[PDB]
């Protein structure tokens, strides 16, 4: 199938309560593989997947060097952003960053990303052409001009098309037994009597990887788009995911309802009835 | 800059079975800022040694974390998740419901 | 593999 690699990082100022915290995380698809926490004692990029552990001490040294320098850069970036906005130093602020690449099943480059958010809102983003920036406001427009004058886009193009796809490919091969798997959902319905004239039907999906899935309710062939409670896809903690969709049902009307389930691990969509 | 209230789900890794050792999870998601407090409770009292995933975020930039602990469910023992955040007026306690 | 990039705002 097609795959992705992402790195996410968050710097948060902790005014009066210490120096900014930096946390970076690396994913291949819905699987985490590395982490760096500035607060941790280790002060190193650390393994988070069995298949990354095989990388020699050189990898861990370089990765540590790159993430530490990024940590310190983002600490100055918070100070720059405070200045751009004339914000009080009493306030706590967050810079988030995401970068990485998509590849196809044959391993070819499909898409590159390199984008920032300041205080949970878009700041600057590399456009799909990997040649220009989308700046969200006047402060980001200032950053954008500095980045145009410095040819930063060209550095990111070269990383996203180069090191990023090479790394993703190596990880996908080394972690083939895990990454290349697609665990279809174990599905079931439950019934919970509420009152006299009502009960909840709940449709479960358990133990699926990857996280993408669709769950849908119908009352005899017709969709039930607005009476369905649908929770967020949540991690089971073991590599897999869970989700449920529920509808409230008039007593004696359970037979009218069907649950519908779509996942890439499923040759054909499941239908469930009580 | 706007803030977003955590969404909270307390659940077990595998379907609950009394006497079978399991994992209790508390998933907090959709929140901003990242400053948060999360605890799993056993009979109204805070569990120690609780672990959590490394801070990460969704496409809308909002954060998520998994807080978890090994446990053996029993019919009498109650479990809960306690969350505190800027957006909350008081700590939020969400009780573990085997069915949800 | 993390990017090799010191970039300031």
């Amino acid at each position: 199938g097609s795959h992705s690699m992402r790195y996410f990082s968050t710097s948060v100022s902790r005014p009066g309560r210490g120096e900014p915290r930096f946390i970076a995380v690396g994913y291949v698809d819905d699987t985490q593989f590395v982490r760096f926490d500035s607060d941790a004692a280790s002060q190193r990029m650390e393994p988070r997947a069995p298949w990354i552990e095989q990388e020699g001490p050189e990898y861990w040294d370089e990765e540590t060097g790159k993430v530490k320098a990024h940590s310190q850069t983002d600490r100055e970036n918070l100070r720059i952003a405070l200045r751009y906005y004339n914000q009080s130093e009493a306030g706590s602020h967050t810079l988030q960053m995401m970068f990485g690449c998509d590849v196809g099943s044959d391993g070819r480059f499909l898409r590159g990303y390199h984008q920032y958010a300041y205080d949970g809102k878009d700041y600057i983003a590399l456009k799909e052409d990997l040649r220009s920036w989308t700046a969200a406001d006047m402060a980001a427009q200032i950053t954008k001009r500095k980045w145009e004058a410095a040819h930063v886009a060209e550095q990111q193009r070269a990383y996203l098309e180069g090191t990023c796809v090479d790394g993703l490919r190596r990880y996908l091969e080394n972690g083939k037994e895990t990454l290349q798997r697609t665990d279809p959902p174990k599905t079931h319905m439950t019934h919970h009597p509420i009152s006299d004239h009502e009960a909840t039907l709940r449709c479960w999906a358990l133990g699926f990887y990857p996280a993408e899935i669709t769950l849908t309710w119908q009352r005899d062939g017709e969709d039930q788009t607005q009476d369905t409670e649908l929770v967020e896809t949540r991690p089971a903690g073991d590599g897999t995911f869970q989700k449920w969709a529920a509808v409230v049902v008039p007593s004696g009307e359970e037979q009218r309802y069907t649950c519908h389930v779509q996942h890439e691990g499923l040759p054909k969509p499941l239908t469930l009835r009580w | 800059m706007i803030q977003r209230t955590p969404k909270i789900q307390v659940y077990s890794r595998h379907p609950a079975e009394n006497g079978k050792s399991n994992f209790l999870n508390c998933y907090v998601s959709g929140f901003h800022p990242s400053d948060i407090e999360v605890d799993l409770l056993k009979n109204g009292e805070r569990i120690e040694k609780v672990e959590h995933s490394d801070l990460s975020f969704s496409k809308d930039w909002s954060f998520y974390l998994l807080y978890y602990t090994e446990f053996t469910p029993t019919e009498k023992d109650e479990y809960a998740c306690r969350v505190n955040h800027v957006t909350l007026s008081q700590p939020k306690i969400v009780k573990w419901d085997r069915d949800m | 593999q993390f990017k090799d990039n010191v970039i300031l705002l």
